RNA sequence: AGGAUAGUGGCCUACCAUGGUUUCAACGGGUAACGGGGAAUAAGGGUUCGAUUCCGGAGAGGGAGCCUGAGAAACGGCUACCACAUCCAAGGAAGGCAGCAGGCGCGCAAAUUACCCAAUCCUAAUUCAGGGAGGUAGUGACAAUAAAUAACGAUACAGGGCCCAUUCGGGUCUUGUAAUUGGAAUGAGUACAAUGUAAAUACCUUAACGAGGAACAAUUGGAGGGCAAGUCUGGUGCCAGCAGCCGCGGUAAUUCCAGCUCCAAUAGCGUAUAUUAAAGUUGUUGCAGUUAAAAAGCUCGUAGUUGAACUUUGGGCCCGGUUGGCC
């Protein structure tokens, strides 16, 4: 039984039968289908810089009750209108708009974490220094 | 301290059969007056032009600079 | 790729050679010659590695060219002479007769030999044919052509040469019962007697061999090479003289030596 | 939901924070050295053993 | 270009990073032999791991294996010259019984203290590293050296140690000289 | 402190002669040189040295101030990276374009004259933005006041139509506007430590400085 | 059948005939495809990657053509067209960094317009010349190896020693100790000197100097659970923020901001993306299908996969490779 073909010189069957299950999986089909080279804002990338234009009070999800406290950029690779995350406190102080901000993934290769709707990316660097650095405060983003 | 050693018989044939930075190592030769490497190579670059001894438009580039 | 190549860079040659991967980044090509450069052993790696009378390439090549190393009865100045089996070497000074001849282990081993039987060599018949005018001749492995051979030749013989001329000495037939010098395969260096032939036509014919400590085992037509009969080989062998031997005694060999 | 946010309140809890300084202390032996006081400060002064060693135990 | 130059890593990690069982544990060997850090016991481990995977797939096969004894005896002999293996119980299932406390004791620094002259192995290494120990006539400067049980009759302070001789060190030096200009006025 | 100070080296001394340019290993002092390399953290001018005592030379007077105002923005959303990144590169060129952002976010560039804008600005359509910008008249940014004491009292109804919250506007005197932004009252003062100190420097009661 | 080729061949030309491949996937499309040796992971089976140290191919901006030559459809050879661009006296001319350095760009993303043929080799008329091939050094937390950040003296005695553990005023010959007190010990570094080295810079060595807070000062992350470590002090009050997931935050927050303490790995440690294991969540090994997603409405049926049994078995003798306590 098993509902396969356990014969000797069945082995054109069985692959072929794999190789049409393995359509079924989320990461397989994203690697095949190039997902992430065709349709993200990031072209198969990690990082990406960009442009803050505005910032943007985030209310975040239930239960929470909070103003995230994100950034409308726009990524100089491709144009991308997306949101990202400004983590730390403050830190939207510390940056304004027409600053240049590297970008990070959030933590989830997309599907926002946490209580933020429609976030899936958190600032990492502005002006080119590092925004971990700035909260502490140990350097100076430059008006550049 | 542990190297290698080699004795030759002879001062007139140890500056025949020895590699010639030992040479002046052991003072036995003068290092030759000599540029840097990218210097000698520019003056053979710009000697490869002129077609011979270049004398010639040496001496023709003057009566064209008179008038 | 628009011809043929001039840099044979390092991993890339043969490795019974035993190059030093971080001594350099290429390989001493062996030019074309008697040897194809796979079983060949130029004379650089030879005089600067196997024997180590020279420091380096400059140093090789100082010794060619004052004429004092001569492969064959002739000089050969060159650095990268494809030198390959079976090739005498004479020395002026040091009175120095080397030959190049594989151990068990595949490599060259570094035999010497002495003046009176270093002065001929031994060829192994490659094809025997006639040339223009009708004059039969036959060619050795190391390319040496051979005209008006004897007609009891015939392919796959092995023919002792004068080296001072020309010349066959003596020739030995494919006779079974023959000692064989195996130069291919992991049987590569292995010197023993012929247990009997096996055509298989259509090519690569299989032949069987026997190890003086009676150690069995078959390989190929065209990696063999006849040394003689048994007993009689027709020139001296290395230290081992190829017996592959099983990988246990050199534990012996080596530990009696220094370890007692 | 509500979708106007507001900005000017960010910071605010770092901002006002009661400012305090770090306290000058000793050096600490680092590297092996501080793995022998580890391990000293867990196999001889274990100066709370209540049923288990609390490695942070509470001032009480 | 470069033929490359072959490098593998000497050391793995544990699979579950943070287990009670486990830290503590080894943290008692790092605190029986003062392990700089727990890449030493990992290397240790590692090297255990690989050395005992040749036992692992060797003991499948029978006593009489040509490469059972080929490295078998010859790893011993390692063992033995080294120490980490007595020269009795040459079987390697004795191998496979075998705890890093061993390489551990078997580290330069831990021998250094069991024949003295540091008082400690706080100042056993700095002994070392100081430039104040010889293993044979050299100074071997590392504790994880694995001694093979041939320098504890040549072990002892540097030559060039002040502790070995010839030298009275910097501060001595510094100190007992400027007495002559402190002796007064 | 250890502010803007960047430890790196001359990658190569080039010697001006005209238009063309040619390495050189060593220049002694008191000679016009061309540096290279250095400029990428350099903020258009500064000093450089080799030991920490000295201090930094002098601004310079810009002789000129940068006294006219445009406002540059961009033909298509696409192209913002382009020039904002170029847009410091100008600044980074002539010693008194400054570059700035107005208040509605729009930016600002600041020549030192109507001649000067115009050359400084060819550029941005050939040389450092090859994509073409629109030149616009700055917006000036207004301030909203009031100065009444509204007689009728602001009130309001909460969407829910049930909360209610009444109100009144007055205005605050210039001073204490400017106090403010001077940052003499500010939220991080604590409400005690604010009402009294305002309470008399600025004619208001206790209770009001206290809420 | 000829022509062409170095030769074979629809390679081309003429004539002749209707052949060729395909559900065992042809053809067409995609490739974020140069192939392989290999790399990572790895119980086994495998999965993913393989531009990249070797072999092979292709290219020299994109096609195309060709001379020389043994070897090129070459490009640090040429000609033309297309794109780019350079100098200009405007008439013209001269180009190809996917060679080594470097520079305008692109980007998350990558080093010196350094030294030398000293070594490995290669070429040449060829011992000598050349070689950005290569090597040396600079930058380099790609990665990997080893191991500095520190010991000796006793700090209220807050430990079986002891006169049988007594009074812990006695060396309680060993462990813990209030930024208190003194003696050896050096490296990191600096530096004569040799040297390594083509030459040096370094290593290894060494003069001499170089520690008290040894300010020559270890960080990176965490302490609710997963998961090692706080219900400790202060602030905030569903705000700020944290939180990979659950969740914390509404005036007593073990989760926020801090400070102390404690963990963890440690000169390294986090984070992001991708991938392997975990994943027996791709399944051959090895999943599930009544209800959790899933048995086609049912039957026929070609390719496929699979396919009952039966055919010289057995018995003797001989030769000759073994362990054990009858060497
Ligand atoms: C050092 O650079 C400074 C100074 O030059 C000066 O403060 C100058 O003043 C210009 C203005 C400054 C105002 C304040 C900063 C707040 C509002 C700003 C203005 C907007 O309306 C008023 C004047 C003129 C404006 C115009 C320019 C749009 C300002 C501006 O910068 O936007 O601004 C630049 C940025």
């Amino acid at each position: 039984g098993k509902g396969k073909p356990r014969g000797l010189n069945s082995a054109r069957k069985l692959r072929v039968h794999r190789r049409n299950n393995r359509w079924a999986e989320n990461n397989y089909k994203k690697r095949l289908l190039g997902t992430a080279f065709k349709s993200s804002p990031f072209g198969g990338s990690s990082h990406a810089k960009g442009i803050v234009l505005e910032k943007l009070g985030i209310e975040s999800k239930q239960p929470n009750s909070a103003i995230r406290k994100c950034v409308r950029v726009q990524l100089i690779k491709n144009g991308k209108k997306v949101t990202a995350f400004v983590p730390n406190d403050g830190c939207l102080n510390f940056v304004d708009e027409n600053d240049e901000v590297l970008l990070a993934g959030f933590g989830r290769k997309g599907k926002a974490k946490g209580d933020i709707p429609g976030v899936r990316f958190k600032v990492v660097k502005v002006s080119g220094v590092s925004l971990l650095a700035l909260w502490k405060e140990k350097k100076e983003k430059p008006r550049s | 301290s542990v190297g290698f050693g080699l004795v030759y018989n002879s001062v007139a044939e140890a500056k025949k059969f020895e590699p010639t930075y030992r040479l002046v190592r052991y003072g036995l030769a003068e290092k030759v007056e000599k540029a840097s490497r990218q210097q000698r190579k520019q003056k053979k670059n710009r000697d490869k032009k002129i077609f011979g001894t270049g004398k010639r438009l040496a001496k023709k580039v003057a009566r064209r600079n008179a008038d | 790729a628009r011809g043929p190549k001039k840099h044979l860079k390092r991993l890339a040659a043969p490795h019974h050679w035993l190059l030093d991967k971080l001594s350099g980044c290429y390989a001493p090509r062996p030019s074309a010659g008697p040897h194809k450069l796979r079983e060949s052993l130029p004379l650089i790696v030879f005089l600067r590695n196997r024997l180590k009378y020279a420091l380096n390439g400059r140093e090789v090549k100082a010794i060619l060219m004052q004429r004092h190393v001569k492969v064959d009865g002739k000089v050969r100045t060159d650095t990268t002479y494809p030198a390959g089996f079976m090739d005498v070497i004479t020395l002026d000074a040091t009175n120095e007769n080397f030959r190049l001849v594989y151990d068990v282990k595949g490599r060259f081993a570094v035999h010497r030999i002495t003046d009176e039987e270093a002065s001929y060599k031994l060829g192994k018949v490659k094809k025997v044919q006639l040339g223009k005018k009708g004059v039969p001749y036959v060619v050795t492995h190391d390319g040496r052509t051979i005209r008006y051979p004897d007609p009891n030749i015939k392919v796959n013989d092995t023919v002792k040469i004068d080296l001072a001329s020309g010349k066959i000495t003596d020739f030995i037939k494919f006779d079974a019962g023959k000692l064989v010098y195996v130069t291919g395969g992991r049987n590569l260096g292995r010197i023993g007697t012929i247990v009997h032939k096996e055509r298989h036509d259509g090519g690569f014919d299989l032949v069987h061999i026997k190890d003086s400590l009676d150690n069995t085992f078959v390989t190929r037509l065209n990696n063999v090479f006849v040394i003689g009969e048994q007993g009689k080989p027709y020139i001296s062998l290395p230290k081992g003289k190829g017996i592959k031997l099983s990988i246990a005694e050199e534990r012996d060999r080596r530990r009696a030596q220094q370890g007692l | 939901a509500k979708v106007h946010g507001s900005l000017a309140r960010a910071g605010k809890v770092k901002s006002q924070t009661p400012k305090v300084e770090k306290t000058e202390k000793p050096k600490k032996p680092k590297g092996r050295a501080y793995k022998r006081l580890l391990y000293t400060r867990r196999f001889v002064n274990v100066t709370l053993v209540n049923g288990k060693r609390r490695m942070n135990p509470g001032p009480s | 270009p470069r033929a490359p130059r072959t490098y593998s890593k000497t050391y793995s990690t544990p699979k579950r990073p943070y287990e009670s069982s486990r830290l503590d544990a080894e943290l008692k060997l790092a605190g029986e032999f003062g392990l700089k850090n727990k890449k030493e016991i990992y290397r240790i481990s590692f090297q255990l791991s690989k050395i005992r995977r040749a036992a692992r797939d060797l003991l499948t096969r029978d006593e009489k294996d040509p490469k059972r004894l080929f490295e078998g005896n010859a790893l011993i002999r390692r063992l033995v010259r080294v120490g980490v293996l007595s020269e009795d119980k040459k079987k390697l299932d004795y191998v496979l019984a075998l705890k890093v406390e061993d390489f551990l004791e078997r580290r330069l620094q831990t021998q250094v203290y069991k024949l003295g002259l540091a008082k400690s192995v706080h100042h056993a290494r700095v002994l070392i590293t100081q430039r104040h120990i010889a293993v044979g006539k050299q100074i071997v400067n590392i504790p994880s050296f694995m001694v093979r049980l041939d320098s504890e009759k040549h072990i002892d302070f540097a030559p060039t140690s002040p502790f070995g001789g010839a030298r009275p060190g910097r501060v001595a030096r510094r100190n007992a000289a400027r007495k002559a200009e402190a002796s007064g006025e | 402190k250890k502010d803007d100070l960047f430890i790196k080296a001359i990658q190569r001394v080039v010697l001006m002669m005209g238009r063309f340019v040619e390495p050189i290993d060593d220049c002694p002092a008191g000679n016009i040189i061309g540096l290279v390399g250095i400029d990428q953290f350099l903020l258009k001018t500064g000093t450089l040295t080799t030991s920490e005592t000295a201090h930094n030379m002098k601004v310079m007077k810009f002789s000129v101030s940068p006294v006219v105002q445009v406002a540059v923005e961009v033909k298509n959303a696409n192209d913002l990276p382009k020039l904002v990144e170029g847009l410091k590169r100008l600044s980074k060129s002539d010693p008194c374009v400054l570059t700035y952002m107005s208040e509605s976010g729009e930016h600002i560039v600041a020549g030192t004259g109507e001649l000067h804008l115009e050359i400084c600005l060819q550029d941005l359509e050939h040389d450092h933005a090859g994509v073409p910008l629109k030149i616009s008249p700055p917006v000036v940014a207004y301030r909203e006041t009031v100065e009444s004491e509204s007689s009728q009292t602001a009130l309001s109804k909460s969407p829910n139509k049930h909360n209610r919250i009444y109100l009144k506007a007055e205005p605050i005197d210039e001073e204490v506007s400017l106090a403010i932004e001077n940052g003499i009252i500010n939220p991080r003062d604590d409400f005690k430590a604010r009402a009294r100190i305002m309470a008399d420097d600025y004619g208001w009661d206790v209770t009001d400085a206290r809420k």
